[PDB]
């Protein structure tokens, strides 16, 4: 029984004596210890962990995207700017180790992690009858259209 | 179902070593097995008097005792045991030890031999 | 009112007499009329 | 108005009506369907379903054919047959009660034999000897997940749940006993209510513990052992007298 | 509907009208479909009852 | 020397009820059924007896 | 009177399959029926055994009675033969066996039991669909 | 040897032919828990649900009741009620015990009252005797809520405590309430003095526990 | 069907045409023959009913092609009968008068039933309905417990 | 493994128990010793079970301590044991939830 009043929103096991879990308030724990405490001013619905296993992105549909460093508890999360009207569907860390790709409803925002927080890898350009997904390289996309019933590769 | 049963049924997945390990893990937690004064049935060789109520429990009288290991062995590698009994009338804990130097027993703050 | 009784053929697997279960039953004697127990008419030896 | 309100019901679909037992014991006994070789577990678990009757209640395959007895499953709130159920799906109205008032001595509104002696726990399907319309409610602490509520609030909640389920005579929450006595007009209605509210949470969606209502233990709804304090007794006596009078009138 | 088993008028369907007090009415129905003529003291409304 | 009286064999009696009905089955299938049914019977009885162990 | 309805085997199969995971208040009575059936299980066994397909037979179809509860299944037919014909058949089989013996360096005798104590005996529905049952014992004729 | 089933006129049905099956030692009687023959009839051929006999004939005889209805053979009243009436002009005590109940069943005394009901003489006399004997808004000022509700309906959630005597009716509509007022036992909105006093007392009582 | 064991010749002439129709049936049967965890008596019964219906249907199809349509050779029909495909007795019953629409044979085993009579399905909807009307109640029965047969009668 | 205890704590039985615990969640809180230091029990159900067990123990203690030979020292000892049990129970009624 995890000791948290807040709903667990992320649970991953291939981090290998411990698993990592995360609260909808940004409590992050290893199961044991707590690397980050609950905030009052956020809600998350999901999370994704970077391949080097130190960066954890927590997020919700409404635009909140906060990246935590699990190596230093004392380090403040980084807030990434996503406009609120663009619904966040998923966040992936690309294989290159430095693209954080944010899959929104109609658009994709790709952040470059080498640079100041908020620096895009490329500008956001939009390309509700179309779902899509990007591979782990962050450079291949398959989009499905419900009008034409067809798959397009970008 | 019958006391001379050759083979007890095992589940289809029963890694015996693994099972043993699991048991061990759940042996420290376990109530019984992780305790002293494990029971035993024994007749009384000493034929002695219960010190509280003077009840003269005679030789060969049967009791459900508690055998416990005394940590301080005799000599080196031959163990000695405390063998608890209750008097029939009053419930005073009589016991005795088995010091094998004399091939006999020793009374242990329970009663007196006569 | 007139009424037709039947006996349905129960399945031959199920217990024939499903009512009975080897119950103990104490019975009252129920002797309302009184039996007349009639009769006629050295203690140290006997 | 259940007839013209709807036809359909389909409370809980036959995909997911219930898992069969809950693991007490080590091994599962095929003949009793109850776990054996051990008994650790308080056992009473909260109903996954419930009777929201205004939504659910409807015409059935039984209604058309002229069924007397109401659907236990419907009451519980899990009648997967729905419109093709042969037992009735509505809160027992007065007319229906009147219709099955001949049989209501021997068996419940569910068409199942009332017993001669009460169960020692007053726990289920009341006796034919003592007619009753009066339900013990209990485990209200457990039914509300140990919530620090006002007794008044609890009482209100009880009323809300039970009024819907049947025509109420009178209700009493008690702080000392930690209970909820309910009395109905008709025994059948009471029975139905009992069936419904067995193992039910008293919580609402607006409460903060809605998502963990399952983890608790439900309402312990049982039959009422008559109240000893004197006014109530007097009232009961009066009622009995009235009934007797009515009977006499009917006779002559 | 007048029910042939139960022998009474039973409530079958209810419809809300989207729009004075109608003090009178007449029902018509043919193969074309059911209409209600709803009357006031000086005006009337013909309303169709469709599937 | 056998029964003068008894015509009524077991199967015939069963047939005379409504609870049995009859099919034509592959013998292996029948055997399998017997094995399963038999197994069930022995488990069921055992469980009734209470001995679930 | 009017004879039994020749039911479909499919129905029987379905019935059988239903009473595998039998643990509801549904079929309370079916369990009772099953229990009762022990009475006739030896009879059933005798029947089935009696109907054993002979080595000149790939697969015997057989008459079957079965309790609609699924509790017991009797092979109903009693296998009668034209005696001399039967004898001839047996002789043929014997001859075939002898030939086989002569042929084979090692004759792969079965292991017993044939299925594992853990493994529950496959339903018949796994191998209805399977290929034509391999050829039975009947000697080369002329 | 077996005695006949005692099924009442209203119990059995309205028709001049009924078919039933007897199941000898079918079930145990509910009173006595002792094997007896179940009769079960369907009333009309097609009318759903059977009517099985729930009690042994002997027990029925003792109580003088329908073997299905569990009501007086004569007057068709619950055993309590029928017995109660007789008492008014002594009642049966069914002994709710595993062993004793069976014994009671086997006794043949006609428990209590049953005799009176059986005989034309006695039942009739009793009846005669009986005849002779016979010949939003809060609400304030005991009676049941199903009556109150009915009254309200006639006038056109309804909470009422009895220890309080304080009935807070909540129609949740300004239309229903304003119709309710015009179309018309103290009834305000959300010997008068005496009433007030009594109410106060009741409130106090409610509030001390 | 039974399993082929070189007993009867593989099939007569026109089997290849009809085979794909009655092989759909096999799939259905297969779907039927398994643990649908019915968790409920009525539901359980329903699967049996379905199975029965399926069985009936194949026979009807066969019967229809051989007697009514008459598009299949006699020999082929005979072969089919010999195999488990068709039901022989059922077919015979159908061929007889007053039994043409016939759910199953065990709906007309008069011995079986508790009341010495046939299944209700055999009553034409007309008569039952009339009775209901006379009484006051609505149409009383839907389908029998042997096989799902809403109005089996020849009408 | 005469006298039943051995049988109970025979490896097979233990294994079975473990399996049960794994799948379905059958524990026997009678069977394991109740932990000394509470707040190493994040689950509520477990805690409740423990509390129940302690209550049972207390009850048992109570039942025996009113026996007729009241002057014997065992009873006196139990009085302290009883107190301890009570304390434990109180502790178990912690205010986390
Ligand atoms: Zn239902
Ligand atoms: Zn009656
Ligand atoms: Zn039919
Ligand atoms: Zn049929
Ligand atoms: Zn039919």
């Amino acid at each position: 029984e995890v000791d948290s009043a807040n709903e667990i929103i992320y649970m991953y096991g291939h981090n290998t004596e411990y698993f990592i879990w995360a609260d909808n308030r940004g409590t992050i724990g290893f199961q044991q210890y707590i690397v980050h405490s609950a905030k009052s001013d956020v809600e998350y619905s999901s999370g994704v962990l970077h391949k080097d296993s130190l960066l954890l992105a927590l997020y919700s549909p409404d635009g909140i995207l906060d990246v935590y460093n699990l190596s230093s508890p004392d380090q403040a999360s980084s807030r990434f700017p996503v406009d609120e009207e663009a619904k966040i569907k998923e966040v992936k860390f690309a294989d290159n180790g430095y693209w954080m790709v944010v899959e929104c409803d109609q658009t994709v925002v790709c952040f470059d992690l080498r640079k100041d927080v908020g620096t895009l890898a490329y500008p956001t350009y939009t390309i509700g009858t179309v779902t899509y997904d990007i591979d782990d390289s962050g450079k291949n996309m398959i989009a499905y259209s419900n009008e034409s019933n067809s798959l397009t590769i970008y | 179902s019958e006391r001379k049963a050759i083979n007890k049924y095992y589940p289809p997945d029963y890694n015996p070593l693994e099972a043993e390990k699991l048991s061990r893990k759940m042996a420290k937690k376990l109530k019984t097995m992780n305790k002293s004064h494990a029971s035993i049935r024994l007749m009384t060789p000493f034929s002695m008097r219960c010190l509280e109520c003077n009840e003269y429990i005679p030789k060969s009288r049967k009791f459900n005792g508690k055998k416990e290991l005394l940590k301080e062995k005799y000599l080196d590698s031959i163990k000695i045991y405390r063998l608890t009994i209750s008097c029939p009338r009053c419930a005073n804990s009589i016991a005795f030890r088995t010091d094998p130097g004399n091939s006999d027993y020793v009374m242990e703050v329970g009663g007196v031999r006569n | 009112h007139h009424i037709e009784v039947v006996s349905k053929q129960m399945d031959p697997l199920l217990p024939r007499f499903v009512g009975k279960k080897a119950r103990k039953v104490v019975a009252p004697t129920e002797n309302d009329e009184v039996v007349p127990v009639l009769h006629m008419d050295d203690p140290n030896e006997w | 108005s259940w007839r013209d309100k709807s036809a359909k019901v389909q409370v809980k679909e036959s995909e997911l009506p219930s898992s069969i037992p809950a693991q007490t014991g080590l091994t599962f006994n095929i003949w009793y369907n109850k776990w054996s070789q051990g008994f650790a577990g308080n056992t009473r678990f909260v109903s996954p379903f419930a009777l929201q009757p205004q939504l659910h209640s409807g015409k059935t395959r039984g209604d058309n054919d002229g069924q007397l007895f109401f659907c236990l499953f419907f009451a519980k709130g899990m009648c997967c047959l729905g419109p093709k159920c042969e037992y009735l799906h509505h809160i027992p109205d007065e007319e229906d009660i009147g219709k099955l008032a001949l049989r209501t001595e021997v068996l419940d509104c569910f068409g199942r034999e009332k017993f001669a002696d009460y169960r020692e726990d007053m726990g289920g399907i009341g006796s034919f000897r003592k007619k009753n319309k009066t339900l013990y409610v209990g485990g209200i602490d457990g039914a509300l997940n140990s919530k620090h509520l006002k007794p008044a609030q609890i009482e209100s909640r009880i009323r809300f749940v039970f009024s819907r389920l049947g025509d109420i005579d009178r209700i009493r929450y008690v702080e000392s006993k930690n209970c909820g006595f309910v009395k109905f007009k008709y025994q059948a209605n009471a029975e139905f209510a009992k069936e419904a509210m067995s193992n039910q949470t008293l919580l609402l969606p607006s409460d903060k513990e809605w998502d963990d209502r399952r983890e608790g233990t439900g309402l312990l709804v049982k039959w009422a052992n008559e109240d000893p304090d004197p006014a109530a007794q007097k009232r009961l006596q009066e009622e009995l007298k009235l009934e007797s009078l009515n009977m006499m009138v009917h006779l002559i | 509907k007048f029910d042939k088993k139960t022998k009474n008028w039973t409530k079958d369907e209810e419809s809300a009208l989207c729009l004075a007090d109608f003090t009178d009415m007449d029902v018509v129905c043919g193969d074309g479909g059911i209409a209600a003529i709803l009357k006031t003291n000086d005006s009337f409304n013909i309303v169709a009852l469709t599937p | 020397l056998p029964t003068n009286h008894n015509k009524t064999k077991l199967l015939k009696s069963l047939k005379n009820t409504k609870y049995f009905q009859q099919t034509t089955i592959d013998w292996v299938e029948a055997g399998l059924q017997l094995c399963r049914q038999g197994h069930n019977m022995l488990n069921l009885l055992i469980h009734r007896k209470g001995l679930t162990y | 009177y009017t004879p039994k309805a020749e039911m479909p085997p499919e129905h029987l199969r379905k019935i059988i399959n239903t009473h595998s995971d039998m643990a509801s208040k549904m079929y309370n009575t079916d369990k009772k029926a099953f229990l009762g059936a022990l009475k006739y299980l030896p009879h059933a066994i005798l029947k089935l055994l009696e109907n054993m397909p002979h080595p000149w037979e790939q697969a015997k179809e057989v008459k079957v009675l079965y309790h609609t509860s699924g509790a017991i299944t009797f092979v109903n037919e009693t296998p009668r033969v034209i005696e001399p014909v039967y004898t001839a058949q047996w002789s043929a089989t014997w001859i075939a066996m002898r030939r086989e013996k002569r042929d084979r360096t090692h004759f792969k005798r079965m292991r017993f039991p044939p299925f594992d104590d853990d493994e529950p005996p496959l339903s018949y529905e796994q191998h209805i669909e399977n290929i034509e049952p391999l050829d039975p014992i009947n000697l080369p004729l002329d | 040897n077996e005695p006949p089933p005692n099924i009442c006129e209203q119990c059995l049905g309205d028709e001049a032919n009924i078919r039933m099956t007897k199941i000898p030692q079918g079930s145990e009687c509910k009173i006595c828990t002792l094997p007896f023959t179940l009769y079960h009839f369907k009333t009309s051929k097609r009318s759903n649900n059977i009517i099985k006999t729930l009690i042994c004939v002997r027990c029925a005889t003792q109580r003088n009741i329908c073997q299905c209805c569990m009501l007086d053979s004569r007057w068709h009243i619950p055993i309590q009620l029928r017995d109660h009436l007789i008492s008014l002009v002594v009642m049966t005590e069914e002994a709710k015990n595993d062993m004793m109940k069976r014994f009671l069943s086997l006794k043949n005394v006609k428990l209590g009252g049953a005799q009176i009901t059986s005989d034309p003489s006695e039942a009739d006399n009793i009846v005669d005797k009986l005849k002779n004997i016979l010949l939003s808004f809060f609400l304030y000022n005991s009676i049941p809520e199903w009556k109150i509700t009915d009254t309200v309906s006639q006038l056109l959630s309804l909470i009422v405590n009895h220890k309080a005597k304080c009935g807070g009716l909540r129609f949740q509509s300004s239309e229903l309430g304003e119709r309710f007022v015009s179309k018309i036992f103290i009834i305000p909105w959300s010997t008068a003095e005496n009433i007030k006093l009594s109410l106060s007392l009741n409130k106090l009582i409610q509030l001390e526990l | 069907p039974r399993i082929k064991t070189r007993r009867s010749k593989p099939a007569p002439d026109g089997f290849e045409k009809i085979k794909p129709t009655l092989t759909d049936f096999e799939i259905q049967l297969r779907d039927a023959q398994k643990d649908k965890s019915s968790k409920l008596a009525a539901k359980s019964n329903e699967q049996l009913w379905e199975i029965m219906q399926l069985h009936h249907q194949r026979s009807r199809y066969i019967y229809t092609l051989y007697y009514k349509r008459k598009a299949i050779s006699k020999d082929l029909y005979d072969w089919l009968i010999k195999e488990k495909y068709a039901d022989k007795l059922l077919i015979a019953k159908w061929r007889k008068t007053g039994y043409e629409k016939l759910c199953c044979l065990r709906c007309i085993q008069k011995n079986e039933t508790n009341n010495g009579s046939t299944c209700i399905c055999r009553v034409p909807r007309a008569q039952l309905e009339e009775e209901a009307r006379k009484k006051g109640t609505q149409v009383s029965f839907h389908q029998c417990v042997h096989c799902g047969c809403r109005g089996c009668a020849s009408t | 493994m005469s006298r039943n205890v051995d049988k109970a704590n025979s490896v097979l039985v233990r294994f079975q128990e473990q399996q049960a615990e794994s799948a379905g969640g059958y524990k026997d809180y009678s069977r394991y010793q109740r932990p000394r230091n509470v707040s190493k029990v994040k689950s509520i159900k477990e805690a409740n079970e423990w509390k129940r067990q302690v209550s049972k123990e207390i009850k048992q203690k109570s039942t025996r301590i009113y026996d007729p030979s009241l002057n014997e020292m065992q009873i006196a000892e139990l009085n302290d044991e009883l107190n301890n049990l009570f304390k434990e129970w109180k502790r178990w009624q912690w205010h986390i939830d």
